[PDB]
RNA sequence: GGCCAUUUUUGGUAAGCAGAACUGGCGAUGCGGGAUGAACCGAACGUAGAGUUAAGGUGCCGGAAUACACGCUCAUCAGAC
RNA sequence: CUGACGAGUAGGCAGGCGUGGAGGUCAGUGACGAAGCCUAGACCGUAAGGUCGGGUCGAACGGCCUCUAGUGCAGAUCUUGG
RNA sequence: ACUUGGCGGAAAGGCCUUGGGUGCUUGCUGGCGAAUUGCAAUGUCAUUUUGCGUGGGGAUAAAUCAUUUGUAUACGACUUAG
């Protein structure tokens, strides 16, 4: 088997962007910023 | 050794191309006719068809006649020696022996 | 006064040395390594934090049964220690290379330590008593150091030669052949 | 035109050798388009040049090219013994290599 | 130029080497006949060094020979150079160790007004 | 002569494919094999599983890892026969089988590109009629590959997506067919069959 | 001395060569070198071009023209050995060629007079080409190896 | 201080055992082949170039015909000198 | 000038390379720098080895014809020093 | 080189198709030039990456050490927190 892809979430919690993160309190929190403005347009890429 | 009974024109190319002189050892090729002529007028022999004649009619003087050629030294055959072992019979498929005529085919490859 | 291999210009250098110290050699080569081309302000703040524990000195030829550390991640080497007797007598010799530098006039900005060797030194004999009755060496291995520090400085540019051609008669035919053409 | 091919190309083999000695002096080569002996027969003597490219320019150019001859015919298969002028280097070994048509037999 | 002198063939230009001069350093590199009873460079094995014997020897025609073509001749002072006026292209002068550079100036210009080939002019030059 | 030569492995010897394949690599050419898992062993199956079962109880005494290395892919069986012919311990043999790639299928940059056989390694032209054979996924399948039904679903889709290709190709030749009639009885067909062409 | 000077020193008195037994001797091309045949140069500036050959010459080479009014080869020399002798033939009779010599040629723009020259010869030369057909248009080609020709079975 | 090998041979069940006889070697001997092996096959070596071969081989490693010809053999332990 | 021939341990003989010192000679070299040492710089000799250039250095040393020997090193669980 | 749509994931990165524009046409008949590279010596016509200059687009973070943690630990490592 082998992944082809993978779809995220709208507004993932702060939680998982936790997890993406080795050191929380430095970072300046910017996981899936690019990726969740994907859905401001009417989801034309997601539904791709 | 594989020896046979060579015609005229093997003992003719041999001592044409590979046919050398023992004067007082020295071995000494026989371009010219006047080494046969001073090494072996005293036996008659005074041209080098004249040594190809002793040796071929076996005659009076072939004792001194063969004595005065050094020993050939032949190549290697030019066509392989046809079998695929020398050292079996020419009876048996090898090379040593009594092969009669067919020794000339040999020697006409490696003069 | 005579020192190694040095490709730098006397003019804007200085120079320390510090002759017969007892040290441990193979600490004070692992020391004058990673202190090795740096600047000499980067220099004399990294051996002060190394005596507090906050950063290590890579240990790198001389280091088998040596203990892999945390802080030997800053340079991707995982054995590394904190001689504290050889970056004092490193840094001694820092601040007498930057006394020797303000000496000579040279501005303290653009200093980088740039040739610094040490090598073997006599050593001094003392002994050991072994079981059965035996005697053994005890040897101290002091250091020679030396170091040289000089103002860093740009614009070499790459200006060269010319590189004067041997090309051939029917080769200029050819390339004198199409500016009849083209160029 | 789109061809501007005057020569056979070849391809370079292992040296003359046994199975254990090897004679760097005589190199093999391995004509396309050639399968028998007799007709191997006719690129005896045809040059052949190893070309190569290098990183110092010299004489105007990066190409530096070995020349040598074709000398003659090995095996039932079509190789052929070809000789050099400083021999080809065994790091060549499944290289192309240009056996040129001159000096021309027709 | 020099004789006419065949082209210079030097059968075997590498030096032999001892076996073993390299994996140890008290083993000097100078020849030596290998003589033990196991030994696979007396007995000349493939793949091992190639030893020292009369069939590398040179041409008698081109022996003592320089590229030049000139055997060269040392030359301590102006009186041994001037035994070289007869034969100026068949020997070379080369001036030896210890000549100061107060004689090499002298030396050179009289081999110059001679025509004796020196083989080391550049040396101790005064630049 | 081509730059790569892609080779359709279904019907052939896994040793005489590998010897022919291997002398080719070792003199400059990029051979690709294609469709290695239906090669084919001469003898029975269990001949062959018998075979594979004396290999695959060879490793290691002290260190089951370090042994040989016993591949159960079609592609690599027949890449394990053709490597003990390159000599891979030199940089030459190395060279040499960077030159190959064996694959099981068609992938699909290869499956475009025009696949040859090798006549002197079918198993149809070798063989004597009634000797067994062993398709090597069989073989393969009885010693642990896990993919044989995986990459027979790949198959039957790419043939498929094939022969519609080959329609799509052959009624067009059909048409040019035609223009190869239209143009006879012309002067230039004339002097075309006077010169052979 | 620091070195003894030796006995005998060699004498620089040179000697002559021998007498030798190599006399000159005029080249015999091969049989398929007859005047008039289409030749393939097959190296040099004009390689791949085809041209028409003329006179032997006696240092060994050959004296070819194109004609320079169709591919673009003046009168030249080229040696025997680079050149494929085609089948085709051109009749030569009726050219001046007799005019030209080793001497006409030498390394010391382009001379006039082989420019007339070279107009002398291809008027004649073209004159008699446009009596076959194509062949106009076969000396304006070149000579190339296309993919899958064997030499030693190509019939030039 | 010897050893090995062919033919003859004594003792011994037998030996890569002990002891004799003719010759050849190895010891002192490289080289090409027997994949490797002091003595088996070939052939005994100054330094180089060219050609032809010996013993062995020509699917691939490995240079050389997956040559030609007539048959035999299928081995859930092939056989390859 | 011509011809033949060229494995070799133990061993025998010959021609030679090197070292310390002695008689002779080159009216030899030399503090405008001898000997020594270093030198993937060069030349010669089959080889022992000889020679030159560069750096270092600080006062003596070589070629040849002969004489003489406490004369040549990878190994001796070799000696001393490192 | 634009454009139009469809298909292709096994390693799709390619294939097919629409409409124009520009260039060439050896499909046929022509005109000029192509010499001197001087009798062969690749007659230099593939690329890939690094780096540096210019122009035009886009975005503006992590990790490590030190402190801490104990579900982890000889040391590193691992899991945590600020």
């Amino acid at each position: 088997l082998r992944s082809l892809t993978t779809v995220w979430a709208e507004h993932l919690s702060d939680e998982v962007k936790r997890r993406f993160y080795k050191n929380w309190y430095k970072s300046k929190k910017k996981a899936f910023t690019k990726y969740s403005a994907k859905y401001a347009q009417d989801g034309a890429g997601i539904e791709r | 050794v594989a020896y046979g009974y060579p015609s005229y024109s093997t003992i003719r190319q041999l001592v044409y191309k590979r046919g050398f002189g023992k004067i007082n050892k020295q071995r000494v090729p026989l371009s010219d006719n006047a080494i046969i002529e001073a090494n072996l007028g005293k036996y008659g022999i005074l041209s080098i068809d004249d040594l190809i004649h002793e040796i071929i009619t076996v005659g009076p003087h072939f004792k001194q006649a063969n004595n005065f050629l050094w020993p050939f030294k032949l190549s290697n055959p030019s066509g392989g020696w046809g079998v695929p072992r020398k050292f079996k019979h020419f009876i048996q498929g090898g090379s040593f022996g009594n092969r009669e005529e067919f020794i000339n085919k040999l020697v006409k490859s490696m003069n | 006064a005579r020192y190694g291999a040095t490709s730098t210009n006397p003019a804007k250098s200085a120079s320390a040395r510090g002759s017969y110290l007892r040290v441990s050699f193979k600490n004070t080569r692992e020391t004058a390594q990673a202190i090795n081309g740096w600047e000499l302000t980067k220099a004399q703040k990294y051996l002060e934090q190394v005596l507090d524990h906050q950063r290590a000195i890579p240990f790198r030829r001389f280091n088998s049964s040596i203990g892999r550390t945390a802080q030997g991640k800053e340079f991707g080497v995982t054995k590394a220690r904190w001689p504290a007797k050889s970056v004092k007598f490193v840094q001694g010799l820092l601040q007498n290379a930057a006394a020797n530098a303000e000496a000579k006039g040279l501005d303290a900005t653009k200093l980088y330590v740039s040739h610094i060797q040490v090598n073997q030194a006599p050593k001094q004999r003392r002994r050991t008593y072994r079981a059965h009755g035996r005697i053994n060496k005890y040897e101290s291995s002091p250091s020679h150091i030396e170091l040289v520090v000089t103002e860093k400085e740009e614009a070499v540019a790459k200006a060269a030669e010319k590189k004067v051609v041997r090309l051939t008669s029917r080769q200029r035919g050819r390339i004198a052949a199409q500016k009849r053409i083209a160029a | 035109a789109e061809s501007h091919r005057l020569y056979v190309k070849g391809k370079h083999l292992s040296y003359q050798r046994s199975k254990r000695v090897n004679n760097p002096n005589v190199s093999l080569i391995k004509i396309e388009g050639v399968a028998t002996p007799q007709d191997a027969q006719f690129y005896l003597g045809k040059r052949i040049a190893y070309v190569y490219r290098a990183s110092k320019e010299v004489r105007g150019s990066k190409i530096r090219v070995m020349w040598g001859k074709v000398t003659r015919t090995h095996g039932n298969s079509g190789v052929v013994r070809a000789t050099f002028r400083n021999n080809l280097p065994a790091k060549t070994f499944g290289a192309s290599v240009r056996i040129f048509l001159y000096p021309s037999n027709i | 130029a020099s004789l006419p002198h065949p082209k210079i063939v030097k059968k075997h230009t590498k030096k032999f080497k001892r076996h073993h001069s390299d994996r140890y350093h008290r083993v000097a590199e100078n020849w030596r006949k290998q003589k033990g009873i196991d030994s696979v460079v007396r007995r000349r094995f493939r793949g091992n060094i190639s030893q020292p014997k009369i069939g590398y020897g040179s041409n008698k025609k081109t022996k003592f020979l320089s590229p030049s073509g000139h055997k060269t001749f040392l030359v301590a002072n102006v009186k041994d150079l001037e035994t070289l006026t007869m034969h100026t292209k068949t020997y070379a002068a080369e001036i030896a160790h210890n000549i100061s550079a107060k004689n090499r100036v002298v030396i050179l210009a009289r081999a110059k007004a001679l025509g004796i080939k020196v083989t080391n002019p550049k040396g101790r030059l005064a630049l | 002569v081509e730059p790569v030569v892609v080779i359709d492995g279904k019907g052939h010897l896994v040793g005489r494919l590998a010897s022919v394949v291997a002398k080719q690599l070792l003199n400059g050419q990029k051979i690709v094999v294609v469709r290695a898992e239906e090669l084919n062993i001469s003898g029975e199956f269990f001949r062959n599983k018998l075979k594979y079962h004396d290999f695959l109880r060879k490793a290691t005494a002290f260190n089951k890892t370090r042994g040989p290395f016993h591949f159960r892919a079609p592609s690599r069986i027949f890449y394990k026969a053709l490597r003990g012919m390159v000599s891979h311990k030199t940089a030459r043999g190395k060279a040499a089988l960077e030159r190959l790639k064996v694959f099981e299928g068609i992938p699909p940059p290869y499956d475009k590109k025009k696949r040859v056989v090798v006549p002197q390694a079918l198993r149809v032209l070798r063989l004597k009629p009634g000797r067994k054979y062993t398709t090597l996924g069989k073989l393969s399948t009885s010693v642990g590959w896990k993919y044989e039904d995986v990459v027979a679903k790949l198959e039957a889709k790419r043939k498929v997506s094939s022969a519609e290709y080959y329609a799509k190709k052959r009624a067009f030749t059909k048409k040019v067919a035609s223009a190869n009639a239209t143009a006879a009885e012309s002067d230039v067909a004339k002097q075309l069959a006077a010169l052979g062409y | 001395s620091a070195q003894k000077a030796p006995k005998w020193y060699p004498s620089e008195d040179v000697a002559a060569l021998k007498k030798t037994r190599k006399a000159a001797r005029p080249q015999k091309l091969r049989a398929s070198l007859v005047p008039g045949t289409v030749l393939i140069l097959l190296a040099g500036r004009f390689r791949g071009k085809r041209v028409v050959y003329l006179k032997h010459l006696e240092d060994n080479t050959l004296l070819i023209s194109g004609p320079f009014k169709v591919n673009g080869v003046p009168l030249r020399r080229v040696n025997a050995r680079y050149v494929i002798a085609t089948s085709t033939k051109v009749s030569v009779e009726g050219v001046n060629v007799e005019k030209f010599n080793v001497e006409y040629f030498a390394k010391e723009e382009i001379k006039a007079e082989r420019v007339e020259d070279q107009k002398v010869v291809d008027k004649a030369l073209i004159a008699e080409i446009k009596k076959t057909p194509l062949l106009k248009q076969y000396l304006s080609a070149s000579f190339s190896l296309k993919n899958g020709d064997k030499p030693h079975m190509l019939k030039f």
